[PDB]
């Protein structure tokens, strides 16, 4: 057999079927309290719009 | 296939620098046979020289078009 | 004698297989041969920012209006007349006394300088930022240029002797000049759309400095700071001063002014956000870790610790003080030394980075990826792209979908035994000493141009 | 202590961090890449320095000479002059007598070089003089090569350093070190531009340099009172040596044959950058502080430069502050206190309609430099304003062609400093103890075009 | 009319137009200022590791080799920091109350000599003091320059002579932390770095040799100016041989669809490598003419020489004609008399003069000025180069010596340094004893790097 895979997640999991373990991993965010991460902004209306 | 030495040229003979830099060394085929002929391989036997190398005879240039333009003008 | 011509035919005749795979070719991009490319049509000339509210005096603020009636926006600065200091015999130093600008004059009594667009502020900066960026970003050549305009010219930050004394010298007054640093003075091809902006009003709002704390009061032998008074000096603390904005206007042709208009833009601009300072005791404890919020992607950190001893006196990122010197001219004690020695990032406890020495973000990181190494003590910083001065996007991470991340900072043996005092004279520590730390993030944002108006679509 | 981290690994939570503003900005098919540069073939070529052959006179001191630009070469890029000055011993038959200090002029290059020019054939293509030279080197010099440069045009320390005569404790001789001048010219701002002198068989090229005498190159100083008087032949030992070796180099670039009989036979196009002068104008602020001077320049004008030049004494050179440099302790030059330069304003105006409002000295001293230039002066006066995003490029910038513009006008207001020192009546090593008196000079550079057609040259626009 | 804030002015530039306005703006097709166009870049991130030690131990006059780590997609920046010890002059010394110690100049590019990277164990390229000094006082752009001279030392503090604990001078030379960049091909430009994700077996080395702490210090006499080697006994605490030397890379990794993209394919960089003569032994009693042939294969693109002043082992860094002496406040200064030893130099082809007789100031200043982005502000560090741009990594005008015939370069001697080099010179000018030169002539070469199946070769060699 060959050396182990070589570093850089090509050695991070196991080719064979009973152990795999997909190397992602859970959020720690849970479900119940999630961020609102990311927020849209309207166009600010022109000081002078009254001209 | 090593590629310590794939696209590398061959040692050259130590004549072929001694030659002439301004005109290259004259086309003159080796001997091919097996009594006191050398068998010297052109590719590497040769100087190209200065000029030969990158040519001269082009089709507005050619080296020699100042001729038939001084003809021409004359 | 020699040969001149007629040399280089033996070098030319040398050609093998690598000159042949770098040179040569039919497409071969020949020197000597300049292509040439039409340009635009443009002109441009500097012009008067018309003050719209309060009154430019130390200790105050006061906002200034972008003109209008333009097609680009591509610089700003500021001009102000520094005042006359006439230092008076019946000072309470007595004898005894020395008053002078403090170090970097400009970068202070210029704070929370911002631009607001319609009635929503777009950028913000103050000193720490100001310092940072034009001690790691400064073109050579310009370097004098740019202290000469901030002061440092040995003179305003030269202590002057009371009347009587042998130094009878006194400050001249002299106007100095502050670029204002913005995402349109980043860059040329970056510039505010007047023309396809009509209708829409732009502050820029400056916060001065009271005159107390931009004055400093040494003691001549054992090197104590206290606070001026307008009886300690001749002709008072005139709060009011002269300040003036210029900006420089650009013009184009109508030709393109028509064909640009009625089309939606999108820019990358830089910003800035800054944490708040912690106070450090280095006398309890010797690490300290401040956590980092920030929302958008980060480019650069920077940081340092602050001496924050004297209000008076500002700009010192040293655990000593400055005293004054022989020959009337301010030194600083041979006890100089960042307070900081060794730093790490932490990111939801996991050491991105493990505890370097200080002297790497001192030295290391400036030299390979910023255009200038500082010439001072502290400005400690790290960066995830490959040039921070270039505005064109490089190596970055966002903070908002990153949970919280810290950075964790250690003491100096110096840093704890320079913070208690009892130091001799002209020692810098000879009273107890405080510091804080301070960190700024300098990040990338996008801002959205249409139907003749601004926002940030990202928030 | 303890430094060890998570490791290579922590990057993935960088990698992993990717949002909508990321997406914007990184990634895609044809997004670029770093970490590999693309490798484009260059063209073959060779470069050495060749000696130009010199056809007219010697050269000498306060004359004029011409040398032909060398053909047989491809494409010439550079030019510069060497020259070796001669040695200078002081002697004790001075006219001061022991009061007696000579030492070479601040900047001996960019002086004894005047109306230095480039013709073709028999028109006046280029030119430039002092001026000119030290505006450019002042605002557009390298950081770096700085040291370089202040070493081989002089002032290196030794030659602007006062000597007294023999007798005195300072008996030293001013070294004789060649010194060496790049020349600035259109072929020589950029390696793009050449002069294509394969192709230009039908024009003779020269260059006219003109010296100036020693006797305004030299300085004769009074170590008590602060006095220049000219000097004279007797005072100095061997005499004064109008003569002297003076030479011309330049680098020839050749081409593939190729290349060359390819570009052979075509019309070529180039943009060059010139200067113009406008005439000096004598100004005196004891009679009034404000001065108005006309221009007339033809072409589209890049930038103005201009300075307020000390001009009481001819043999002090490059000075152009209030007061005039003098000796101080250690034998070595000193600038007194009460030196600042004479400009308090300035503006322009284009016929009654003006452009530019009072501005500060200041403004044009540091703001300009600042933003459009590569560096900033760190002497006195030198004042620019350009109208061009980066004077340094040679790609062309915003510019206004004065020739289709009527006559403008700019305002100079003087300052109190330059009032007083205009009368005399200085103390002793003060400099403005004698009258002073100022001139203003104005430069201007332009853009130009120049056709290259028939194996000659020459300017399409006339 | 016109006041303040107008923008009409330039209403009559912009109403300034001609045939030269037309032919140089305007246009349809005409790019335009204030308008920036926006390009998407690559995904990546990049961090600094630790090298861990595999051979050897840190320590001086000896050699060690660090195995550059694995696990980044590319490696493009490596620095040395090496902690030095602590120097306590005693009163016991051989000179006496006349004696001094204090760093030798430049104390990095010193220390650090054969510094090599070894690809398996195939050398792709070597430099050491000679080039170090070279690239750093030709190719500095400025604002670096205080930092790097603060980096490899010359602090005014390590070069500040100290006497010993007896005379007024008891200051103990301080022990900081010193950096040293390594200067390699995939340092030279972010374009080029190293596939360690193409090259996940060839195991690379990086070697480097110490110097000897004994010729590290400048053990200097007051008064005579005579300079001896320090021993063990003349100091405080000894000479500890060993010393706390680490090595730092910085990594980077890519995305995985750039990544796997890559992956699976030939690739050829462009690279500089560095070609040191033979030193030679010039005797300017004997003769005044000095004539060195160069041998060197690929395409050189300029060539540095310079004379070095070899009279003292301890002192380095020296290129002048005398040695430097101790002057007032402490302080180190270069007698009156003290001129680099070329007069002037010249190249010939074959018994042809390709190069005349120049001026040893055409290649000070000329060459420099026109061809470099930096100009020396130390006497020495003549070169003349073949391109037109020596820092830039694209390629430019260059010439292959392998495929030329005999070159020699010819150095005429100068009368100062043929008088220094009899010694007889009074006290503290340096040339009291009499003086050695040695001549080192160095030239940077272009080379072409192909990496193939997880292998790395040069194909033309």
């Amino acid at each position: 057999p060959p050396p182990p895979a070589p570093s850089g997640m090509q050695n991070a999991y196991s080719t064979h079927p009973d152990a795999y373990r997909t190397p992602l991993l859970a959020d720690s965010h849970a479900l119940s309290r999630m961020p609102v991460v990311q927020v849209h902004g309207p166009q600010v209306a022109p000081k002078n719009s009254h001209f | 296939d090593p590629q310590l030495m794939g696209s590398q040229t061959t040692q050259y003979s130590r004549n072929r620098g001694y030659g002439d830099p301004i005109r290259g060394d004259l086309p003159i085929v080796p001997d091919d046979g097996g009594w006191f002929a050398t068998r010297a391989n052109p590719a590497h036997h040769l100087h190209t020289g200065a000029l030969s190398m990158i040519g001269g005879d082009a089709s507005d240039c050619g080296s020699t078009a100042v001729q038939q333009l001084i003809k021409k003008y004359e | 004698t020699g040969a001149g011509v007629t040399s280089g035919f033996i070098d030319l005749a040398t050609y093998d297989n690598l000159d042949r795979a770098l040179y040569g070719g039919k497409d071969a991009t020949t020197y000597f041969i300049k292509e040439h490319y039409p340009v635009g049509w443009f002109t441009k000339l500097p012009t008067m920012a018309t003050r719209v509210s309060g009154n430019p005096a130390f200790g105050q603020e006061f906002s200034v209006g972008v003109p209008r009636s333009g097609d680009y926006v591509l610089n700003a600065w500021l001009t102000l007349k520094t005042p006359e200091i006439k230092l008076l015999e019946t000072n309470r130093l007595g004898a005894n006394g020395t008053v002078r600008w403090t170090k970097n004059l400009m970068h202070n009594a210029v704070e929370h300088a911002s631009l607001t667009f319609n009635d929503i502020c777009a950028q913000q900066f103050n000193t720490a930022y100001l310092d940072a960026w034009t001690q790691f970003n400064m073109c050579e050549g310009k370097r004098i240029g740019y202290d000469n305009m901030i002061g440092n010219t040995s003179d305003m930050t030269n202590p002057t002797p009371a009347q009587g004394q042998d130094g009878a010298r006194t400050l001249p007054s002299k106007n100095l000049v502050l670029p204002l640093p913005f995402f349109f003075s980043r860059d040329c091809g970056l510039a505010l759309p007047t023309v396809v902006l009509p209708y829409n009003e732009i502050r820029i709002n400056i916060k001065l400095r009271s005159l107390q704390e931009l004055l400093v009061f040494q003691n001549k032998d054992t090197g104590n700071v206290i606070p001026i008074s307008a009886t300690d000096i001749a002709g008072g603390l005139a709060d009011t001063v002269e300040a003036y904005v210029y900006m420089t206007v650009g013009l184009v042709s109508n030709v393109e002014r028509c064909a640009m208009a009625g089309t939606v833009r999108d820019m990358v601009v830089e910003q800035m956000q800054a944490a708040p300072t912690h106070i450090v005791n280095p006398q309890n404890t010797n690490n300290v870790h401040v956590d980092m919020r920030f929302s958008h992607a980060v480019k650069a950190l920077f940081f340092m610790v602050q001496n924050v001893t004297y209000k008076s006196v500002g700009s010192n990122y040293t655990c000593v003080t400055p005293v004054n010197g022989p020959g009337n001219t301010v030194m600083e004690p041979a006890m100089s030394v960042d307070p900081i020695k060794s730093a790490s990032l932490t990111y939801e406890n996991t050491t991105r980075l493990a505890n370097m020495g200080v002297e790497y973000y001192s030295l290391v990181q400036p030299w390979y990826f910023s255009a200038s190494i500082p010439v001072y003590t502290g400005y400690h910083m790290y960066s995830y792209a490959l040039n921070v001065g270039s505005v064109h996007p490089s190596g970055s991470t966002n903070y908002g979908r990153l949970t919280n991340a810290s950075i964790t900072v250690t003491m100096s043996p110096e840093s704890v035994v320079a913070a208690a005092g009892g130091g001799n004279n002209n020692s810098g520590y000879n009273e107890p000493q405080r510091f804080a730390l301070v960190v700024i993030a300098v990040n990338h944002n996008v801002i959205r141009i249409m139907n003749g108006s601004m926002g940030f679509p990202i928030l």
